[PDB]
């Protein structure tokens, strides 16, 4: 996260770390929308530019952490991955349309002050909140510049940007999937996600019942952090008939 | 049932340092 | 980097 602060202890407790099991080093955000499942970005599983395909084996599941690097005994619970579900239909040659993926757990987790799931949102929580100005919360451990590394988690709180700014500040194709936000030059504030942010969770407070839903998942950004650009994030709402879909199947 | 209730939070009744900014933009 | 984590885990 570029120009965020150091989080509160249990301000993010549906925060996910995505962890590689060797050599050991931080994947990737995600976040626990239940005892038994974890949301993340399709790309920081499959990502063939990169040579990136993980399996299972490959990975584990650090929640209710603070520290990035540190191993807090007693608080944070590490967890192996049971399946990976990626969206059938994840645009990796172009775009990272629909960049989502779902992640269930061999044991259920339990939830404790540091370790506690997010809502997803449903339509009217969407067309509620998902509007032009309305401020977000991105959280991660990912690089603290485009060009070092966080010593305990960090929060940015970003607006949302109308669909037109998002999609005339790149040469990519913008999607429905999708949604931009951050502050535009002119408007004397900063802050972005960056490498090592994606995958984690895009959340909004709902002022009608006080709950908070994660929105957007980092999905990715022209650099961090530069003038006339903003992250882009996969639609939660969008893509929840398949996150119910594989929940259900499963 | 209970998710999106922070335990250090919203379960005490206690805001974080920068929820009211989130609060604020939602006009 | 990363501080060693209990070898159950891996
Ligand atoms: C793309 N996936 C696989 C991961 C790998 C690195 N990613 C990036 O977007 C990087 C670093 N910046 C970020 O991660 C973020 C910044 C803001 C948000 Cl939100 S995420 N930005 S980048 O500039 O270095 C970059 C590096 C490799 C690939 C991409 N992308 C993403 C969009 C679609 C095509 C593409 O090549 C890419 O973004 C750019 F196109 F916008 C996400
Ligand atoms: C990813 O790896 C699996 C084997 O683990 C393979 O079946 C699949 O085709 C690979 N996908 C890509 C796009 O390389
Ligand atoms: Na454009
Ligand atoms: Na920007």
């Amino acid at each position: 996260i570029v120009e965020g602060s150091d989080a509160e202890i249990g301000m993010s407790p549906w925060q996910v770390m995505l962890f590689r099991k060797s050599p050991q080093e931080l994947l990737c955000g995600a976040s626990l929308i239940s005892d038994r499942w974890v949301l993340t970005a399709a790309h920081c599983l499959l990502y063939p530019p990169w040579d990136k395909n993980f399996t299972e084996n490959d990975l584990l599941v650090r929640i209710g952490k603070h520290s990035r690097t540190r191993y807090e005994r007693n608080i944070e619970k590490i967890s192996m991955l049971e399946k990976i579900y990626i969206h059938p239909r994840y645009n990796w040659r172009e775009n990272l349309d629909r960049d989502i993926a779902l992640m269930k757990l061999k044991k259920p987790v339990a939830f404790s002050d540091y370790i506690h799931p997010v809502c997803l949102p449903d339509r009217e929580t969407a067309a509620s909140l998902l509007q032009a100005g309305y401020k977000g919360r991105v959280t991660g451990w990912g690089n603290l510049k485009e060009t070092g590394q966080p010593s305990v988690l960090q929060v940015v709180n970003l607006p949302i940007v109308e669909r037109p700014v998002c999609k005339d500040s790149t040469r990519i194709r913008i999607t429905d999937n999708m949604f931009c936000a951050g502050y535009k030059p002119d408007e004397g504030k900063r802050g972005d996600a960056c490498e090592g942010d994606s995958g984690g969770p895009f959340v909004m407070k709902s002022p009608f019942n006080n709950r908070w839903y994660q929105m957007g998942i980092v999905s990715w950004g022209e650099g961090c952090d530069r003038d006339g650009k903003y992250g882009f994030y996969t639609h939660v709402f969008r893509l929840k008939k398949w996150i119910q879909k594989v929940i259900d199947q499963f | 049932a209970d998710c999106g209730l922070r335990p250090l939070f919203e379960k005490k009744s206690l805001e974080d340092k920068t929820e009211r900014e989130l609060l604020e933009s939602y006009i | 980097d990363f501080e060693e984590i209990p070898e159950e885990y891996l």
